[PDB]
RNA sequence: AGGAGGUGCAUGGCCGCCGUCAGCUCGUACCGUGAGGCGUCCACUUAAGUGUGGUAACGAGCGAGACCCGCGCCCCCAGUUGCCAGUCCCUCCCGCUCGGGAGGGAGGCACUCUGGGGGGACUGCCGGCGAUAAGCCGGAGGAAGGGGCGGGCGACGGUAGGUCAGUAUGCCCCGAAACCCCCGGGCUACACGCGCGCUACAAUGGGCGGGACAAUGGGACCCGACCCCGAAAGGGGAAGGGAAUCCCCUAAACCCGCCCUCAGUUCGGAUCGCGGGCUGCAACUCGCCCGCGUGAAGCUGGAAUCCCUAGUACCCGCGUGUCAUCAUCGCGC
């Protein structure tokens, strides 16, 4: 088996590499276990707004979000060659594990 | 303060004067009407669009 | 942690753009683009004047490649010169463009209006120029140029404008540039027509 | 004259051992993913690092 | 015939299956009639005694909760067993009954807690410093 | 009847005064010096605390389990009086879990789960079960309700 | 201490407490009988839910009105009995198990020291501690007027509610009385129109002043 | 070269206040010789220069709204690292097992959950008021009735308001000193005035034993389950975890049983003695923790003054930022 986990900060590219894999895996004809939606990682700065400390303090809260999707296959020759000839964007991280 | 907006106000005459019979007195039937002959991609844009349709055909009915 | 690869990538992506915004400033740079090949990396450098960015005889590309690969620790660098889409619709561009020509020693209004028509007659929405700092005396000033439909407030404000800032190093002192422009193309929410 | 002073000593810990990569500072460092960017710079920094102020 | 229902309030989500039986009650294995306190106790009970005797000797409830602290699970086991018993019985009368003596049974409870903001936070959304004025 | 049927201190005295009896379970020469945590102001006020905090520790694994020495102190924990300062959680001492643990094993009923922790064996299991259905029986007559059960 | 059964009572018919019925409750005032909610109630306590609305209060059970002035501190900026009772970490503000306790408590002190439904009695009290007129500054012209006015029946109930809980406190503060025993005497002594209760020497202050200002 | 030397009365950028206030303006026309005026005024309405109607003005721009994020209801898809309701097997326990309960495997995703796309709420309907409009009050249905609830976004300008000691920077100055490094000290001093807080002045309690229920977030010279040692602090080995898989993490307020019974007390825990530890190259100036010992004001507070309209205020604890150690603090739960 392959498990596959890919994760992104742009939901649009997280989306069209797993629409990829699914057709992938479609066209091979191997049973696909749908995408995992993981829970999204927030990471969230707040900082003081004032570059002095004068004034009534406000502050801004800055969130970086990033989004996680996991899918496991079976593996086989045509189907992993295929997949790992992926788009892979530039904002998309993939990994890729035998189980 | 809950008044209608400019832009929806005058989205909604001109959209009934183009089309006098494609819109009556049932809000749902409007909304959808909407939907489909406007550009409007939000969803509470549309409800006040229709709304105010609606409002504007009972005042034709009305006299 | 995954983010700390994402945290790291965007710092590294931070470090170079800004060297290559202090190194390129005559060049008119809009940008640089970081893509990953199995080889090393590619870097796309957007700039209005390429001649500028290879130099003669390509010591000035050389010298480049080495010190971002070197000092920023990238890894087999690769550096392609591209030329700007639209240089008249890129803020960062027109504010270090109208920088350059308050030190070459124009006229801040003659300069400021001859920036604002091109930009305008280039094809835009709205521009606004605003020049801040000592201007007509020692008691510094603040004059805005605008025109057109622009937006300051919401999402709409936020995302579709593209806004740049430039210092002018005068004799006198800075003078602060900043530049707004609403490229054509945009709609903001309140615009709606029927189908 | 010799070069062994003017050096600073090796450090590991406190405020001397953690500077701002972009402004060189000693003060406000945040660490939170390993950023080390000083309070300021990030504040100035945030909308085009990929954060953004959501809500 | 095995039902499933849920509740939720605040942080508590409470699962409730109801099956035929002879009126056992049981929230996470510990009979109700042994709730401590008297008041999450009566919480649980209400919608029991409102139904009736024959009722509560007809059915066996387990419900599992978690979240939230004794007052909220409380608060969602009596909203999972309304529902559970309303469905079993199918009885509009007994619908109109609950509604009428607590809407909140049937209907969940919106309220959430509102987000704490700066000047003075940890404390509440609108708690603020004291100021000195001078 | 089993333990999920009797309320917690009811059972947990009852199985004090039973264990009383057991001679594997004595308190350490070091019991009357001693308090229950940092977090505590005075020593206990029983002097037969030991058995208490055994059987305690005993349900605990029965219901909990298994456990260990860490996580048996985070229930045993709780708030300190600091002074000035504002009140503060913190944890109890460990020579008196692990004591009574090591009692509990040699009396047999409870038994080390490697890398896990440490859980109630048959023996054990009975002997509490037992002790909550004398006092379920017990109870039942005070409240005709819990009969069904 | 207490009995088995008290500890684990299980409640078998809907009546307050499970231990009290209203049904024969009576409350003469025809001005405050439409705001005394007396409907079949088992568990006084709505989690609020009253107060979004205008007059949302006046469905709510009176015992549960009464849970909900007892929970409090007894003084801040307003002084009682001629001092302050400023209970910072030991007050019972957000204790509704134990405001709910004290209320049990006195209510079963009543009804062993009278003989009759503490909940009659405790309608008996709000009757006599509830006010009837009182009096505040209205401007007409340029210059003000301390003129005399009526009280709505709902301020009425608040009022009386207030000052019951009030007397409570007070008789409460630093004395061997437990606030059981204070509220139930207090309760007691309103509604035997004893001049020594707060609520009805409060109640014939305010009329007195109002009655002069008229 | 360098400069945390001066100048924030030379600047940029940034930030607090006017102010999330509703205001600030433009094209043409018209009135006035002119500065200027109209539009931007009047009646009603709105949180709003929000909108209807009348007019020497007709239109328009930037603000407001729109917009963006999250919460609450329902449907579709997705079933792992998340969940265990039904069904099978194994093991154990109880009133001797009719019946009931617990755990592990297979198995399922049924419910919760995570996260993508959608629906729903729109004065849409009814009665009344206003004038038939703008709109306002109440009612039915509904999860959500009137800006759905909370937030992000701060207009033309001013405030010579704060910041050169965060970075940049004009002028002035040191330039072998004001530049750069090393030890030691100070920023921690203490007759006294003030701001914001913690603990308390007790029974709406203190102590002792026992019984319950969370969430947000973080983890590589890092979190560390689990076992052994110690009375506590703490010490030795060490599984697992780059994270829905492991850990931080079995919170307190609360509930039961016993002692105390109105007392400067079994309240209150300042102030010192002795001893044992941790971090750190270094603990006296000047760190934190632990056991025993003593037990200072304080018994509710004048004038005056502060915050808050619903899961809000008040009470109760926890996460994180600062961190080798140190939270009576900020931001959140
Ligand atoms: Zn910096």
């Amino acid at each position: 088996k392959a498990r596959i986990k890919i994760a992104s900060t742009n939901v649009r590219s997280l989306d069209e590499v797993a629409n990829q894999i699914k057709q992938i895996a479609e066209r091979t004809g191997v049973r696909m276990s749908g995408p995992i939606p993981l829970p999204t990682k927030r990471i969230r700065i707040t900082t003081r707004k004032s570059p002095d400390g004068e004034g009534s303090a406000t502050f801004d809260r800055w969130e970086l979000r990033v989004h996680k999707r996991l899918i496991d296959i079976e593996a086989d020759e045509r189907a992993m060659r295929q997949i790992m000839r992926i788009r892979v964007p530039e904002d998309v991280t993939i990994e890729i594990e035998l189980i | 303060g809950k008044i209608r907006q400019g832009f929806i106000k005058r989205v909604a005459r001109e959209l009934v004067n183009k089309y006098p019979n494609e819109f009556t007195t049932d809000f749902e039937h409007n909304k959808k009407k909407v939907q489909e002959l406007t550009n409007v991609t939000s969803k509470k844009i549309r409800n006040r669009i229709a709304g105010y349709v609606t409002k504007l055909v009972r005042m034709k009915m009305e006299g | 942690a995954i983010e700390r690869y994402f945290i790291r990538e965007a710092v590294r992506e931070m470090l170079i753009d800004e060297f290559l915004e202090k190194e390129l400033r005559r060049a008119g740079y809009g940008g640089l683009d970081i893509k990953k090949t199995p080889l090393g990396t590619k870097v796309i450098i957007f700039a209005a004047n390429p001649g500028y960015v290879i130099g003669r005889g390509g010591r000035r590309i050389r010298e480049l490649t080495r010190i971002l690969e070197k000092q920023f620790g990238l890894e087999n660098p690769q550096i392609e010169v591209e030329e700007i889409k639209n240089p008249y619709l890129n803020a960062k561009v027109q504010a270090v463009r109208l920088a350059q020509a308050l030190e070459r020693g124009i006229h801040f209004r003659r300069a400021a209006y001859a920036a604002l028509r091109a930009i305008m007659n280039n094809g835009a929405r709205g521009v606004e120029i605003r020049l801040s700092g000592k201007l007509t005396g020692e008691r510094a000033k603040s004059i805005r140029f605008y025109q057109g439909y622009l937006a300051k407030v919401g999402n709409p404000a936020e995302t579709l404008v593209s806004k740049g800032y430039a210092q002018a190093l005068l004799k006198l002192g800075v003078i602060g540039v900043k530049v707004a422009i609403m490229p054509p193309g945009a709609r903001l929410p309140d615009e709606i027509e029927i189908i | 004259a010799k070069a062994d002073y003017n050096k600073r000593k090796p450090r590991k810990f406190g405020k001397g051992a953690r500077r701002c990569i972009r402004c060189g500072q000693y003060g406000p460092i945040i660490r939170i993913q390993g950023l080390m960017l000083c309070r300021h710079c990030f504040r100035e920094v945030a909308p085009k690092l990929g954060f953004r102020k959501y809500e | 015939r095995i039902i499933q229902t849920t509740g939720k309030r605040k942080t508590a989500i409470a699962r409730a299956v109801i099956r035929e039986g002879k009126g056992r009650v049981r929230i996470n294995g510990k009979p109700v009639e042994i709730i401590e306190p008297e008041i999450a106790r009566f919480t649980i009970l209400e919608p029991l005694i409102l139904a009736g005797e024959e009722i509560w000797n007809s059915v066996d409830i387990d419900v599992k909760v978690e979240g939230g602290g004794f007052m909220g699970q409380a608060e969602a086991a009596r909203m999972a067993i309304a529902r559970a018993l309303v469905e079993w019985t199918g009885d509009m009368s007994l619908k109109e009954k609950f509604m009428k003596y607590d809407r909140t049974m049937l209907v969940g409870d919106p309220r959430r807690t509102e987000p704490h903001k700066p000047n003075r936070s940890t404390k509440g959304p609108r708690a603020k410093r004291q100021k000195s004025y001078r | 009847a089993t333990v999920y049927d009797v309320p917690g201190d009811l059972l947990v005295e009852r199985v004090a005064q039973r264990l009383k009896e057991i001679p594997e379970i004595k308190p350490p020469e070091w019991a009357p010096f001693v308090k229950t945590g940092r977090h505590k102001e005075r020593l206990p006020e029983q002097e037969d605390w030991w058995y208490y905090r055994v059987a305690s520790i005993l349900r605990r694994v029965y219901l909990d389990g298994p456990v260990g020495i860490e996580r048996l102190r985070t229930y045993y924990g709780g708030r300190k009086n600091r002074g000035h300062a504002p009140e503060k959680f913190y944890k109890a001492g460990g020579s008196i879990i692990r004591k009574a643990l090591q009692q509990l094993e040699a009396a047999g009923f409870v038994e080390k789960v490697p890398g896990k922790g440490r859980v109630i064996t048959p023996k054990g299991r009975s002997f509490l079960d037992k002790i909550a259905t004398e006092l379920k029986k017990e109870l039942e007559e005070i409240i005709p309700e819990l009969k069904k059960y | 201490a207490k009995p088995l059964n008290e500890r684990f009572f299980i409640p078998h018919e809907i009546k307050v407490m499970g231990r009290w019925s209203t049904e024969d409750v009576e409350v003469r005032d025809p001005s405050l009988k439409p705001y005394i909610n007396l409907e079949p109630r088992l568990l006084p306590h709505t989690h609020g839910r009253h107060a979004k609305k205008h007059f949302g209060k006046a469905n709510v059970h009176i015992v549960e009105r009464l849970i909900n002035k007892i929970m409090r501190s007894g003084g801040s900026h307003y002084k009682v009995a001629g001092h302050f009772m400023r209970r910072e970490h030991r007050s019972l503000n957000s204790k509704k198990v134990k405001a709910y306790e004290v209320v049990k408590e006195a209510f079963k002190i009543i009804e062993q020291r009278t003989g009759k439904n503490p909940i009659q009695v405790l309608v008996w009290a709000i009757e006599n501690a509830a006010p009837r007129e009182d009096t505040t500054s209205v401007m007409f012209g340029g210059i003000r007027y301390h003129v005399a006015v009526d009280i709505s029946p709902m301020r009425r109930l608040d009022v009386a509610l207030r000052n019951i809980a009030l007397g409570a406190s007070a008789k409460c503060y630093r004395n061997k009385m437990s606030f059981a025993e204070a509220l139930a005497e207090e309760i007691i002594l309103a509604a035997n129109k004893d001049p020594k209760s707060y609520a009805y020497s409060k109640k014939l202050e305010i009329e007195r002043i109002a009655e002069s200002s008229r």
